[PDB]
């Protein structure tokens, strides 16, 4: 009646597959920052209230842990190239986490729940419209690749047996949240974001850390010392979240 | 300068809306016209358009290409996806009467289904009408709508697949994954030499017997263990219509009821018969 999808050892062995998203996921990186040449009135720390709101709508929604990231990468593309205001903010956000779950989720967010969340101002028909508008945006381009997506390929390179692997992979969730929450990480490659998020997890969870460094470097054919850079950037992230 | 493809036939109608063969009366080029039928955009046409505009960026010669994507709008809106055209189907292809052309036949459909999962794509509807071939003999794969990138522990829709080309798995309500395409393959494949369909069952229990009559029953250790009806609901069946030998070894390794043994698309085609 409620299936849920196993690991597929088809795709998780498959080399290739490792390489398809690689390949891809610059395609997905927003272009650059936005804030000094395109928008004006949306200032960074803007974001970052913006980014918490979306959080806990997800959280409080329960959604699939790819959904906030995953709206989170159509805010900043939506905002590479369109001018917007601050007070169209909310609504924007809001409309990037419909698609975002409507894409990933067998049971999506839906209009009626996110006027929950927004102020009681925000009508079905303006999401309706931003829904096309944010669609057209970005040209439907929305099955991106985010961190997220790599966590699986890499976990199944660890030989950590597949139940202790249940805290390392609930941990580095917390990472990946935070990264897309946080504009410094915003157009770091998702493959990098995801073995630095794997590399803090394990090692705040305790084979050692250079050499676990340059496993997770290998895997994505990154330079260990720019992975170690963004690990450590990660881990004083969240330390400084406040 | 702005051109217009103006509809000249239907080729297709479903609750996903209407596919239409379409001409530019200044050029006379063609296109196929797909146009999509609190509220808010149909979820299905969010997610086939987003997988296509992901494939867009490897111009792969075995899948439809999306060349367009036109909302246009009074209350409702209408969304219209534009595609090259392509002349036929698997089926129109067929009835034109020579062995040569199903083996290049086949591996394009491998071809593009390797590529597909090979992009972390589940097709979850192939069948004959969603396999095109152009006038030159190039085999199209279309029809996204019901396609999914598969991420491990993410929740699946239970009933996928048309129940003639349904895989035994999600037939017994099981746990589903990239085989379950492999399955439709090995129908299809059947199907260039029956010219009629291999399993016609009446209901998923009856599509499940059929299925049995010529794979034969699973003993007991390849039983699915996540599913209500057990072994011992179904009669003893053996296994064993002009192919050859080898042909005849790659249909049963795609047609394998266990789907963590069922033959990959990469796999067959480094077959010995292809
Ligand atoms: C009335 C029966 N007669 C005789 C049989 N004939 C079959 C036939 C079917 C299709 C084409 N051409 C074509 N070219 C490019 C494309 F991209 C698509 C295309 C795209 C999509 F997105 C689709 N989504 C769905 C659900 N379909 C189905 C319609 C397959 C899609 C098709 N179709 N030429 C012939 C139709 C006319």
């Amino acid at each position: 009646h409620a299936p849920r999808a196993g690991p597929d050892p088809r795709l998780l062995g498959d080399q290739r597959v490792l390489q398809s998203l690689l390949r891809l996921e610059e395609r997905y990186v927003p272009r650059a920052s936005y804030f000094q040449c395109v928008q004006r009135e949306i200032k960074p720390h803007m974001r970052k209230m913006l980014a918490y709101w979306m959080l806990e709508v997800c959280e409080e929604q329960r959604c699939e842990e790819e959904v906030f990231p995953l709206a989170m990468n159509y805010l900043d593309r939506y905002l590479s190239c369109v001018p917007t205001r601050k007070a169209q903010l909310q609504l924007l956000g809001a409309v990037c986490m419909l698609l975002a779950s409507k894409l990933r989720e067998t049971t999506p967010l839906t209009i009626e729940k996110l006027c929950i969340y927004t102020d009681h101002a925000v009508s079905p028909r303006q999401l309706r419209d931003w829904e096309v508008l944010v669609l057209g945006k970005l040209k439907w381009d929305l099955a991106a690749v985010i961190a997220h997506d790599f966590l699986a390929f890499i976990l199944h390179r660890l030989s950590l047996p597949r139940d202790r692997q249940a805290l390392v992979k609930k941990h580095a969730q917390t990472f990946l949240a935070l990264c897309a929450t946080d504009y410094t990480f915003a157009m770091y490659p998702p493959s990098m974001i995801a073995t630095g998020s794997i590399g803090a997890a394990v090692q705040g969870l305790g084979m050692s850390g250079d050499e676990l460094t340059e496993l997770l470097a290998g895997i994505t054919g990154t330079e260990v010392d720019c992975l170690r850079a963004c690990q450590e950037q990660i881990e004083a992230a969240l330390r400084e979240s406040l | 300068a702005t051109s217009r493809y103006e509809p000249v036939a239907e080729i297709g109608v479903g609750a996903y809306g209407t596919v239409y063969k379409a001409r530019d009366p200044h050029s006379g080029h063609f296109v196929a016209l797909k146009s999509v039928r609190g509220g808010g955009l149909p979820i299905s046409t969010v997610r086939e358009v987003a997988l296509l505009r992901r494939l867009e960026a490897f111009e792969h010669p075995n899948v439809v290409r999306l060349m367009d994507v036109c909302a246009t709008s009074d209350r409702e809106i209408k969304v219209t996806l534009v595609f090259e055209h392509v002349d036929q189907d698997l089926r129109t292809y067929l009835d034109k009467a020579p062995a040569e052309t199903i083996k290049d036949l086949m591996r394009q459909f491998l071809r593009g289904l390797d590529f597909l999962h090979a992009n972390c794509i589940v097709h979850r509807d192939l069948k004959p009408e969603n396999i095109l071939v152009t006038s030159g003999g190039t085999v199209k794969l279309a029809d996204f709508g019901l396609a999914r990138i598969y991420s491990y522990q993410m929740a699946l829709t239970p009933v996928v697949v048309t129940l003639w080309y349904r895989a035994p798995e999600v037939l017994l309500q099981s746990t589903y994954a990239t085989p379950v395409d492999m399955w439709s393959v090995g129908c299809i494949f059947a199907e260039m030499f029956r010219r009629k369909p291999l399993f016609c069952g009446n209901s998923e229990a009856d599509q499940l017997g059929k299925i049995f009559d010529l794979i034969g029953l699973p003993p007991e250790d390849d039983w699915p263990r996540d599913v209500s009806l057990p072994r011992g609901a179904f009669p003893p069946r053996g296994p064993r219509p002009e192919m050859e030998e080898s042909g005849a070894q790659l249909l049963l390794e795609m047609l394998t009821f266990n789907p963590h043994k069922r033959i990959s698309a990469f796999r067959a085609l480094q077959h010995s018969y292809l």
